[PDB]
């Protein structure tokens, strides 16, 4: 029933501080959420709890804020080891449609 | 003949808050010398019969409690005092007339990364009677709308945890409480002390 | 704490593929359940999900019919049975928990189970 947008699905993050990805709803979602990582071929793992609340076991780099109708995660600095997936994940109602997906480069 | 406090007070693991493990204790002598002591008891606050007197009356039948509280909110533990571990998952009655220990702990009940094995309550549908265990995992609805058995926009499971770290503070870390309670002129005394 | 997941495999289109997943650890009878497909180059969807107790069967508006699932508390395992499979159903099946709003149900995911149906 709801279906997802993440406008980037694709960028190229060179050494820089400032990596951000957007996504988007069809329906006001309030504060429900969920950013998950997946490496190349290996079982996925959170990366942020719900809509702005991080979970033990990362480091405090990433942020992710808004609510509503709009998301925009981002990132603070480099540390070569979490290029990979960022998806985006729905907890509103029984569909619970994922989104695209994304990939990060090395320029 | 010395009464099981050891296979209560002291163990390697016990209940979050709702699993409490009510043993039932009796046909036995009562020893309150190292309780009587307190040693690295936290607070010895007792409602009801005088702590320093308990070896002198012989009780009836007694049972032991135990779990673990979050700390700044340990004081809930006592009779007509709500808020939101005394009143949805351990509920101590008006005429309650035990005993209530907290020992600080943060050596044993906290690893590293933060335990998250130490659920309690968050929501049901009515305040909880005294003395009423409460262990069932079905999810809760706030809004209107019925979220069936998996979740919803207004449901949220019920249950939820601690989320201990080594640091924490002087608060917001374990506090082991365990609760006597005595039961009054049930039958003729069947423990009691020298 | 761990989970695992086993029953994979390649078959012709069209059959009865009965799938489980046992995990060990934090408790089971407790949280639901939810099975999430991924296919080869591309991103992920879900499928469906069980209750605790297994009265309650939401799935997506995908595979309805096709699919069951189900739970046995005293073996302590997930159960999936496909049937009637066509060919975009080729993907890697991960027996999972999610979390919605509270940090009390955990979130491990295994490692996953391949299935393609070109035979
Ligand atoms: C639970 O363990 C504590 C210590 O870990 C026990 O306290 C000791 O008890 C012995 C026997 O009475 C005394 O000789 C020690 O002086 C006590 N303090 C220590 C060892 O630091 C306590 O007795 C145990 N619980 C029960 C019911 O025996």
């Amino acid at each position: 029933d709801i279906q997802m947008t993440q406008s980037p699905s694709s960028l190229s993050a060179s050494v820089g501080d400032r990596v951000t990805i957007t996504c988007r709803a069809s329906q006001s979602i309030s504060n429900y959420l969920n950013w998950y990582q997946q490496k190349p071929g290996k079982a996925p793992n959170l990366l942020i709890f719900a809509a702005s609340s991080l979970q033990s076991g990362v480091p405090s780099r990433f942020s992710g804020s808004g609510s509503g109708t709009e998301f925009t995660l981002t990132i603070s600095s480099l540390q070569p080891e979490d290029f990979a997936a960022y998806y985006c994940l729905q907890t509103y109602s029984t569909p619970r449609t994922f989104g695209q997906g994304t990939r990060l480069e090395i320029k | 003949n010395l009464c099981p406090f050891g296979e209560v007070f002291n163990a390697t693991r016990f209940a979050s808050v709702y699993a409490w493990n009510r043993k039932r204790i009796s046909n036995c002598v009562a020893d309150y010398s190292v309780l009587y002591n307190s040693a690295s008891f936290s607070t010895f606050k007792c409602y009801g019969v005088s702590p320093t007197k308990l070896n002198d009356l012989c009780f009836t039948n007694v049972y032991a409690d135990s779990f673990v509280i979050r700390g700044d909110e340990v004081r809930q533990i006592a009779p007509g005092q709500t808020g939101k571990i005394a009143d949805y998952n351990y509920k101590l009655p008006d005429d309650f007339t035990g005993c209530v220990i907290a020992w600080n702990s943060n050596n044993l009940d906290s690893k590293v990364g933060g335990n998250y094995n130490y659920l309690y309550r968050l929501f049901r549908k009515s305040n909880l009677k005294p003395f009423e265990r409460d262990i069932s995992t079905e999810i809760y609805q706030a809004g209107s709308t019925p979220c069936n058995g998996v979740e919803g926009f207004n449901c949220y499971f019920p249950l939820q945890s601690y989320g201990f770290q080594p640091t924490n503070g002087v608060g917001y870390q374990p506090y082991r409480v365990v609760v006597l309670s005595f039961e009054l002129l049930h039958a003729p005394a069947t423990v009691c002390g020298p | 704490v761990q989970l695992v997941e086993s029953g994979g495999g390649v078959v012709q289109p069209g059959r009865s593929l009965r799938l489980s997943c046992a995990a060990s650890g934090f408790t089971f009878s407790h949280y639901p359940m939810h099975w999430v497909r991924q296919a080869p180059g591309r991103g992920l969807e879900w499928v469906a999900v069980i209750s605790y107790d297994g009265s309650n069967q939401h799935y997506v508006d995908s595979v309805k019919g096709r699919f069951t699932i189900s739970r046995d508390n005293s073996k302590n395992t997930l159960y999936l049975q496909m049937n009637s499979l066509r060919a975009e159903d080729t993907a890697v099946y991960f027996c999972a928990s999610l979390i919605t709003m509270i940090r009390g149900v955990p979130d491990y995911w295994g490692q996953g189970t391949l299935v393609t149906v070109s035979s």
